[PDB]
């Protein structure tokens, strides 16, 4: 789709650079894209490839590693409180609250499996949501909750050519 | 003399021949092979059939009252698919086995 083509143009940014090293906003953006597709070995890698000079001039550089470590350690109610402590720049304002979104659907996996009953409280510190998403929960999703225990029960969720091909093959 | 000896209850019926329709020396063959029994058989094996007529066929001599020189016609004897159960089944074996053709082809 046109995310194939995007990662293509960062891609072709990247390739060619006037002396190796390019633009901070574009330093800015691929890191983010890397921890947006959870490719966290080649954000560090791109962490630690960013020369310590242009690395402490800017501290939006700072804020993205922030929250790349926060992602690292896998603290997920951090997630939120850290990508909220600085401002992103304006081309990528609405695209970073997006990655928010993914990483609340990231949470609600963890959820959905690996966990037959989740306290409420963990429950919402993981999603983030501090109390509202409980009730999207049962009314919306279909689960059944209980009170006076606060005990979230999450609930789990062209032929003949190749055959022809494979005896081919075979009796050859 | 020879296969009498062997085949008790099976006597002359007929000769066979490969070809394409009854032609002329067809009947110049019969016109001999009737001198050994009253009426014998014609079985023609045709492998190159592409019209309406089955590919294989039978035919009997049938004497025409034409008068004068009465040249005698060949009819054509539709026949029976007669199988016993243990020859059948036999072909139904050597049907089912297989096998420079490809298998699966």
């Amino acid at each position: 789709f046109s995310f194939k083509k995007l990662l293509d143009q960062c891609e072709n940014q990247e390739l060619e650079a006037p002396g190796g090293i390019a633009t901070p906003p574009v330093y800015g953006q691929l890191l983010a894209l890397y921890l947006l597709h959870n490719d966290m070995n080649n954000a560090r890698y791109l962490w630690k490839r960013i020369p310590p000079a242009i690395k402490s001039a800017n501290s939006e550089l700072g804020g993205i590693w922030s929250v790349g470590q926060r992602i690292w350690q896998r603290d997920f109610p951090g997630i939120y409180t850290t990508i909220n402590a600085h401002q992103w720049s304006e081309t990528v304002q609405p695209i970073m609250e997006a990655l928010r979104d993914a990483t609340r659907r990231r949470a609600f996996a963890l959820v959905s499996q690996a966990y037959t009953s989740i306290i409420a409280d963990d429950f919402a510190a993981f999603v983030g949501l501090p109390v509202e998403e409980a009730v999207k929960g049962i009314l919306e999703q279909g689960w059944q909750a209980d009170s006076t225990t606060r005990m979230v029960l999450p609930r789990k969720p062209q032929q003949l050519a190749r055959l022809t091909d494979y005896v081919a093959f075979l009796e050859n | 003399e020879q296969f009498k000896q062997v085949f008790k209850e099976l006597e002359f019926l007929g000769w066979y021949t490969t070809g394409g329709p009854p032609d002329p020396s067809d009947i110049h063959v019969h016109k001999q092979v009737c001198e050994i029994i009253e009426s014998p058989l014609f079985l023609k094996l045709n492998p190159m059939t592409k019209h309406t007529d089955l590919p294989v066929s039978v035919f009997e001599s049938v004497i025409d009252i034409i008068n004068g020189e009465a040249t005698m016609l060949f009819a054509e004897l539709t026949y029976t698919l007669a199988t016993e159960e243990a020859e059948r089944i036999g072909v139904d074996h050597v049907a089912r086995m297989t096998a420079e053709n490809s298998t699966v082809a």
